[PDB]
DNA sequence: ATGATATTTT
DNA sequence: AAAATATCAT
């Protein structure tokens, strides 16, 4: 019996790797790796990683002007 | 802009609001909108007066985007220069544009066309025995030109090497240089007797394109842009025949040089006595009084080291004065060294023929003062409807990258990054499935791959042939001929060598597992390889063009940037996230996790 | 939808309130027109007969084929309490509501109506010049504020408060601004008649203690009045609500006399095209809309580039669709707006493609598509990008002494639909924050 | 148009 | 400015 | 089979 507050993140394999890389840069982002398709992240950093993900993928999109 | 109330939502348009001008009473008839500030033109192709409007706008404007219904044109100084060149004046242009405009032409636009429509014919350049004389009938204007230190009835001989310098300078000064050659008048240069064979017939658009070059009855230099498979070879052959002078052809590749030789023979009356090919395979030169000489850019452009045997032929090329010169694949002329071909060879009329007038750098515009203005252009969609170029249903398959593969992608460096997604196991399965599915339909498939290592790896696994630089000329020709006329060999891989300037009607489908960096030229050229399929007039036929990419990788960024030219011309790309029937395939490469790991180690060992 | 949405609202009204509502003949006529066509047939027959009629006879009136329609008609009448059933002597008799019957009869024939329809003053005003312009300006102003585009004039405080309380066009104080939600865009798509009732119904719900019956009577009466022909100013609550309608543009007052507006007539019932646009495979948009509203609404999810008097041209970009989706608009709405306003040329070209496809293989039939497939697919894919990563708020439970306890907790969480993830091998499971309290309470017990 | 179908692999 | 790929020559 | 010069993209 132990409750740990956190945020559940379900995503595709590619997004999971990006989240882990972000956690490597900042160890306080992700809390646990629940599964290859599920991760536990600190609620305070949920927005940061959410915004960060949309920035990293921006490199893969060709913005016209 | 006077006595006009700004709109409430005018703030949405960043000073581009054009509501001050009032719509004409007969706006339901006029097919053109003219944007004053930007100079853009919006044309309705579904309204009356569409056909002749498109012909007129193309003459006075360079097309930007031509979708099915609304065509977006733009006016530039170079476009105006080309228009005034082909028997036109400001008075005619202004009257027609105002007549076709749904709204009155703004004063700013009127000034832009007016300025560049008067400098047409002040300065002329002619070529005598081997000396270039920049002369003019009048004597006062040239005196002003001569006073300038940059250049160094009046006629004066100018240094052959510095001809390009003055040509650009004339463009810089108000008066641009004109390139016209009255082939009928001069008979001193020996004349080649050649004519089109009785069986041959010129297609409508080919006839129109050649008519613009000879509109005034005298040949003028320029660039003719037709879609791949349109038949630019026949246009060049006809242009050479009418001039009735010595003709020299410069071509991108030796394989295409052979195509020009065969095509020239198949579609004209010329005999072998007057044909000689100055290529790497053989340096045979024609000894007749005059004839056709077909060579390649590398041989002519080379400056430092050329063999004596080639040197003698090169001296032969530079010796006699030529009447016509065809710069096939003129999209590479603006290269650093290939520009010398125009200067070294002295020809009165120079014609460029290419399908994709695209270049990453700003050197594409230089063509206007190296060869001539863009004389004519044709719509890819228009020819497709007429049945001249086979319809293609382009697609962009999305191949997700597996987790094990993806993790290694992030850590690796940029240059090593390319090999991770090009060798994506998911992409490999997609390529196998598409080839198997389209081979069932009895469709020839060409799989381009710029990366040589990936090209070989895919070919060896699939037990299929490949062509690239290491392959000798004899082997490359054998594969091409075999793949055209053998049932068993239905698919062949290729590389950057076959991207441009090769004819092969058999190919109908096409895939690209890997491609060069974002570059619209290669995408269009590869697509054109299957646009001349002989079975294009058959009812309900559609060729295919597949682009395999890896999701979340830099390939997605390049692919979107690599298909911009096709989108502008009209082609539309469809995203295929799921390939139905792939799971049921009994055998799929790298299905087991162990196979994926082994491949990952093998590809990683490369760098 | 008005034929059904208004009916649903009336049904929710209490029976006693409904009986009071039927007092005014004008409301009865409006309520008469909203009932199903078969219900109209039976009601009209019963209006002029002052006697009980058995339900069996009414069933005999209908043919065998139209039995389903009869079932719907009787259910609708019973729901609104129009038909009062009586069981006696083993017979089920049905009679019309005396209040509704008398009021409806008075409306049809010449009789006392207690001036429900109002009184004419014989002072007509040109509609094409003032009333139509006034109606358009008021509706134009309110809609502009809803779309979010800047506009100097501001809607009245009362209407502004209603929108704030209303679900559509959600406003956030923290952001300090007002934004359009999914409901707001749906309101824009809906026609003028649907939009008018959409606001009117919300106002009826908001009003508390202005009597509800008085407001409903005026609204139904407003439909009866024809454009122009001012009527003399009627309860006190009606007067204040009349002023509110004036702010909405439904009614025009010269300062004394109120002239009914064209929107009032439209409120009674139903009754190249303007606003149509062309979408190319190049993602460009050209809309032949000169109305200021059409440009503003299009700008919500389109990156405008230039404009002429005749038309406005723009282009769909990742920025435009991303902005609309972030606001709360779904990709389905975006395609729906583009398709409904398709240019005739696109429709003609699409029909030609369908005919050719049918000729090639008539065995397979596919729906007609007006917009190019690629543009639709790209918009849908862009929406999927936003939902690429999904984040949930909750708590994780692990470190269970016995596997049975973990299984029981996991099963309980799944039953109440609050379990987000579980794993028996690790004996861990993550639940939503909403169900955290329930799970904790269950664990304690 | 294939969007919602499972990704190939 | 560098790295791939291609081409020509010895 | 090894050299050397161009071309095309970062
Ligand atoms: N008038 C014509 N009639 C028949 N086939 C033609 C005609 N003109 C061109 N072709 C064919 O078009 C194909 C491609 O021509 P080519 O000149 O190689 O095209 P590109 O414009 O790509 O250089 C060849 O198979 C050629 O025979
Ligand atoms: F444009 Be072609 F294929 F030479
Ligand atoms: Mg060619």
């Amino acid at each position: 019996a132990r409750a740990r507050k956190g945020a559940l993140v379900q995503c595709d394999p590619s997004i999971k790797a990006l989240i882990l890389q972000i956690d490597a840069k900042m160890s306080d982002i992700v809390l646990e790796e629940l599964d290859d398709t599920h991760l536990l992240v600190n609620p305070s950093k949920v927005e940061f990683v959410k915004h960060e993900l949309n920035r990293l993928l921006s490199k893969n999109i060709y913005n016209p002007m | 802009p006077a006595d006009f109330v700004p709109d409430s939502v005018s703030g949405m348009f960043r000073s581009h609001d054009f509501s001050y001008l009032r719509l004409r009473p007969d706006h339901a008839s006029r097919p053109l909108w003219i944007s004053p500030s930007d100079g853009r033109i919006i044309l309705e192709s579904f309204s009356p007066l569409a056909e002749q409007a498109q012909d007129f706008l193309v003459t006075i404007a360079e097309p930007i985007s031509r979708p099915s219904h609304i065509h977006e044109y733009k006016i530039t100084a170079y476009s105006l220069y080309a228009a005034v060149s082909v028997g036109l004046e400001t008075d005619d242009i202004i009257s027609v544009l105002d007549r076709l405009s749904k709204v009155p032409v703004a004063e700013s636009i009127i000034n832009f066309i007016k300025g560049a429509t008067i400098s047409y014919g002040k300065v002329k350049l002619v070529i005598k025995h081997n000396r270039y004389f920049v002369e003019t009938t009048q004597a006062d204007i040239l005196q002003m030109l001569l006073n300038d230190s940059v250049i160094g009835v009046h006629s004066f001989e100018i240094a052959n090497e510095s001809v390009e310098v003055v040509k650009k300078r004339c463009q810089e000064i108000d008066y641009p240089v004109l390139e016209e050659y009255d082939f009928r008048n001069d008979h001193r240069n020996p004349d080649l007797d050649i004519d089109l064979k009785p069986s041959t017939q010129i297609r409508p658009y080919q006839e129109k394109s050649l008519s613009k070059m000879f509109g005034n009855g005298r040949a003028r230099s320029g660039i003719i842009v037709l879609p791949c498979g349109a038949g630019k070879t026949l246009v060049g052959i006809t242009a050479a025949c009418t001039i009735k002078k010595s003709v020299i052809v410069l071509c991108t590749s030796s394989v295409s040089v052979m195509q020009w030789r065969q095509q020239f023979l198949q579609w004209c009356t010329l005999q072998p006595e007057n044909c000689a090919v100055f290529t790497s395979d053989n340096k045979e030169m024609f000894q007749t009084e005059s004839g056709l000489v077909v060579s390649t850019y590398s041989m002519v452009a080379n400056t430092r080291n050329r063999s004596h045997d080639s040197q003698k032929v090169m001296d032969f090329l530079t010796g006699r004065e030529w009447g016509f010169i065809i710069l096939d694949e003129v999209h590479v002329v603006p290269a650093a060294m290939f520009r010398r071909v125009v200067s070294t060879i002295a020809a009165h009329a120079k014609l460029g023929l290419t399908a994709t007038l695209v270049r990453e750098d700003d050197k594409i515009g230089d063509l206007n003062f190296l060869i001539g203005p863009k004389l004519y252009e044709a719509n890819w969609m228009e020819l497709s409807q007429k049945g001249h170029i086979a319809n293609v249903q382009c697609a962009e398959v999305w191949c997700p990258m597996t987790a094990e593969f993806y993790q290694e992608y992030l850590r690796e460096t940029a240059r090593k990054r390319m090999l991770l997604y090009i060798m994506n196991p998911t992409k490999f399965q997609a390529c196998q499935f598409l080839i198997q599915y389209h081979e069932r339909r009895g469709d020839k498939i060409i799989v381009f791959s710029d990366n040589v290592y990936a090209l070989q790896e895919y070919a060896l696994k699939m037990g299929k042939p490949f062509i690239y630089g290491s392959t000798p000329q004899q082997e490359r020709m054998n594969i091409l001929q075999n793949f055209q006329y053998n049932d068993q060999i239905n698919t062949i891989f290729l590389s950057k060598v076959g991207d441009t300037s090769i004819d092969l009607p058999e190919a109908t489908c096409l895939i690209q597992i890997s491609s060069h960096y974002g570059s619209r030229r290669q995408e269009a050229q590869r697509l054109g390889r299957i646009l001349r399929a002989k079975r294009r007039n058959d009812e309900g036929f559609n060729a295919f063009f597949y682009s395999l990419v890896s999701k979340d990788t830099q390939e997605m960024y390049y692919s979107t940037k690599r298909q911009a030219f096709l989108v502008d011309q009209g082609y539309a790309f469809k995203v295929i996230t799921h390939l139905h029937g792939m799971e049921n395939i009994p055998n799929l490469a790298y299905a087991s996790p162990r196979e994926r790991r082994e491949l990952l180690q093998e590809v990683l060992l490369k760098n | 939808s008005l034929k059904h949405s208004v009916t649903q609202y009336l049904e929710e009204i209490p029976q006693q309130v409904q009986n009071r509502l039927y007092t005014s003949p004008a409301t009865c006529l409006a309520i008469y027109r909203i009932l199903p066509p078969l219900a109209k047939f039976f009601i009209m027959a019963m209006v002029f007969n002052e006697n009980e009629v058995p339900l069996l006879d009414l069933d005999k009136w209908v043919n065998s084929n139209g039995k389903l329609q009869f079932q719907n008609a009787i259910k609708s009448m019973k729901s609104l309490h129009l038909l009062i059933p009586n069981k006696s002597s083993g017979t089920l008799m049905i009679n019309l509501n005396p209040t509704f019957k008398i009021s409806l009869r008075n409306a049809l024939t010449g009789g006392e109506v207690q001036n429900s329809f109002g009184v004419v003053v014989e002072e007509n005003v040109v509609s094409l010049d003032l009333l139509d312009e006034y109606s358009a300006n008021k509706w134009e102003t309110i809609l502009h504020f809803m779309v979010g585009t800047p506009l100097a004039k501001i809607p009245s405080e009362k209407v502004l408060n209603l929108l704030k309380h209303s679900k559509l066009m959600e406003e956030v104080n923290s952001t300090g601004e007002f934004k359009i939600t999914n409901e707001g865009f749906q309101f824009l798509l809906q026609e003028i008649n649907s939009q008018l009732w959409t606001l009117l119904l919300q106002y009826l719900k908001m009003i508390e203690t202005m009597d509800l019956v008085d407001v409903l009577h005026f609204i139904f009466m407003l439909g009866a009045l024809e454009v122009g022909k001012a009527y003399k100013i009627l309860s006190e609550t009606q007067r204040i609500m009349l002023q509110d309608m004036r702010d909405y543009g439904l009614v025009f007052q010269k300062h004394s006399i109120f002239y009914p507006t064209k929107l009032a007539l439209m409120l009674t019932s139903d009754t190249i095209p303007d606003g149509s646009l062309i979408v190319e495979t190049n993602f460009k948009i050209y809309s032949y809309s000169n109305s200021p509203l059409q440009i503003a609404v299009l700008s919500l999810f389109v990156h405008l580039k230039a404009r002429f008097v005749n038309m406005v041209l723009g282009q769909i970009t990742r920025e435009s669709i991303r902005r609309a989706l972030t606001n709360g608009i779904t990709a389905d709405q975006i395609i729906a707006y583009l398709e409904t306003h398709a240019h005739p040329q696109m429709r003609r070209l699409a029909e030609e493609k369908l005919e050719k496809k049918l000729e090639l293989d008539p065995n397979c039939k596919e729906p007609l598509q007006v917009l190019p497939p690629t543009v639709v697919d790209q918009i849908r894919l862009w929406q999927l990008e936003l939902d690429r990563v999904i984040t949930y708020e909750g708590s994780l439970y692990s470190d269970f002494e016995t596997s049975q306890e973990y299984n029981l907790l996991s099963k309980y969480a799944q039953d109440i639909g609050v379990l987000l993830w579980k794993d028996d091998k690790k004996k861990k499971f993550f639940i939503s924050k909403e169900g955290n309290s329930q799970v904790l309470d269950f664990a304690k017990r | 148009s294939t969007i919602g179908k499972t990704a190939l692999g």
